[PDB]
């Protein structure tokens, strides 16, 4: 149902774009009020954090503290991809990005909230 | 707090996820003489005539589906049991869908609910929404719950 | 009522027709401590300080062209007999009329009105709106008007 | 002011140009048992609980390419800490697309209420601001005020 | 001015769509604010009631206490047609019923209030 | 920047439409939150008096006391014009009648209050 695009290699202070595209069936395809999309990222031998969360619907965002004010959280209702633009990157941003979705509205930006995910891009930050 | 009348002023926690979650621990947030807030409701001490308010503040970016959005006061007696709507008002923001290539403009939404009722000790009083999807409670002061006996 | 107290909280009718007629005769409605309603106008029964409020609902399916709708508290004086505007709100909410084919979608726009003023014994307030084709008074807690002497 | 509470109405000044400027010298406007209008501002006399509230009211005809953001808020300028914070908030967006070339601009409206009980202290400010003088319309009476009660 | 159509014989338990459309000057054409819309109904012997109405402006609906739930009155503005569709049919909905206009907002859904009607339409709700 | 059109000769009671086109930098194009036009006019060997002012952005409207009912400034977006309708004219409405803009919002109806004007286009109101 989820793939995520982009990432890679990036300088530190630089920036990169993410995006999770839904195979299968369309975020405008719900079932309940609306799909919730979130991004995650997994650092060698750490667990798995919340990056940033968007609502299919209404396009509402929420970000972790460490993200807010440089990482943006798009969605493109047309190509039904949700996107996660990444600036001021640094050395411990490198990790595994994860999307993951929800047909419904999460009451937890927890892990556990999520059931669906993509196979995850390798982000690296590094000179 | 310096008077003796039940009063609430209480807020949307901002660290809350896809729900309205109303909050007395912060600055600018009241709960005094009584006022007690339970399961996510205002809880009358004493009988007597109360102004009750609330806003809310909704915000969307583009347009789907037609969205309805709705904020509620409503009234728990202890007695009857029963939930009856005090105070209601809805909003239909989306005009047209948003064509498939126009950029998609972020609009917002506030609701602001007020009035005086006679209520009996034990009361429960309930401010909410449908739509947490739609809700914006960002910053402060943009959505919020208070009553004060009058 | 067990407060001293001048109050009114009085409610559309749902029954009335192509008006918006005030009733205090339903539940959670008030008319105490010489408030009364008389021709569709709260009457103030002693001088001082009120909070004076009032909500409408506003409901339409589409646009036909212009859709100027207004909100006011009036005040009528039993000395000077002019009527002299409070509080006032106005709301379009048709752009354009809707094209020929594009989609009748519902829309909703509430009003509030609030606020402290100095009145006269034997003073009238009324609130008014000018499209009752317009008014939502089909549900409870929708269109409201309210005193309280502070 | 038969009253001994401390309380303010005071109305946005229809002569002023550009500005949402606070007045109490009109009919129907408020200012007793202590409270002042000092730089725009509400000061408020004494502690305790007030009710505090304000309407603006937000007029444009037809919709610019940009997007309009209209903000109302009701904020507490404090006599110790000295800052600034936000008590009552909201926001607006009227333009959803720019009107076309040639179509007629017809025109919008825009009301904001806020309102709600606060613990405020002896010597605080209360200021009712707006970000966009262009789009205000005080033109008549009633349509944009700012108010407090102690209670 | 007005004309309905539709009506005729229905099974009890069965629905039927009634039109009301206005011939000559249409309800996009007022003096006042709106034109108001009824739909009424005469049983063989029995008073005129009310059944429905709509305002032409806003699409603002009123039904009858029997007919709340089960009955729908709406506006089509291309075709310039008052529609009503009725569901839930039983043997004593079986009446001639009537479209009836005001240019203007009438303070009541008496008979009285309305001037103008079409020549009305049998409905048989019958096995 | 600034050229007034229209003017000339009207019979009292009559109307008459100015325009004021912004050349080289036209109103669309703004550093502040918008352009500020305002219609001035002065009459011989008497202080240059304000007449009315639009915002560019909102279209909102001011009018000096003996113009308000009868003149209407309006905002041409397309045509990139700010009009001034003058209805019911009378012989001392006979001035130089300029145009005058501001960057931004002025905090004064006063003819300080603006920097750039227009070199005025005479209206007679004469039998």
């Amino acid at each position: 149902q989820l793939q995520e695009s982009g990432g890679g290699l990036v300088q530190p202070g630089g920036s990169l774009r993410l995006s999770c595209a839904a195979s299968g069936r369309t975020f405008s395809d719900h079932s309940g009020y609306t799909y919730t999309i979130g991004w995650f990222r997994q650092a060698p031998g750490k667990e798995r954090e919340f990056v940033a969360r968007i609502y299919w619907s209404s396009g509402n965002t929420y970000y972790a503290d460490s993200v807010k004010g440089r990482f943006a959280i798009s969605r493109d209702i047309a190509k039904n991809t949700v996107d996660l633009t990444m600036n001021n990157l640094e050395p411990e941003d490198t990790a595994v990005y994860y999307c993951a979705a929800r047909d419904g509205i999460p009451t937890s930006r927890s892990v556990e909230s999520y059931n669906y995910w993509g196979q995850g891009t390798q982000v690296t930050v590094s000179s | 707090t310096p008077s003796d009348k039940p009063v609430a002023h209480v807020v949307a926690n901002p660290q809350a996820e896809g729900q309205l979650q109303w909050l007395n621990r912060r600055a600018n947030a009241l709960l005094a003489n009584g006022v007690e807030l339970r399961d996510n409701q205002l809880v009358v001490p004493s009988e007597g005539l109360y102004l009750i308010y609330s806003q809310v503040l909704f915000k969307g970016q583009g347009c789907p589906t037609h969205v309805l959005l709705t904020h509620t006061i409503s009234r728990i007696a202890v007695s009857y049991q029963t939930k009856v709507n005090l105070l209601s008002a809805i909003k239909s923001p989306c005009q047209r869908e948003t064509p498939e290539g126009a950029e998609a403009k972020p609009w917002y939404e506030p609701i602001y609910l007020g009035g005086v009722f006679q209520l009996e000790k034990g009361d429960r009083l309930s401010a909410e929404i449908n739509r947490p999807d739609y809700l914006d409670f960002a910053e402060s002061g943009q959505v919020y719950f208070g009553i004060i006996a009058l």
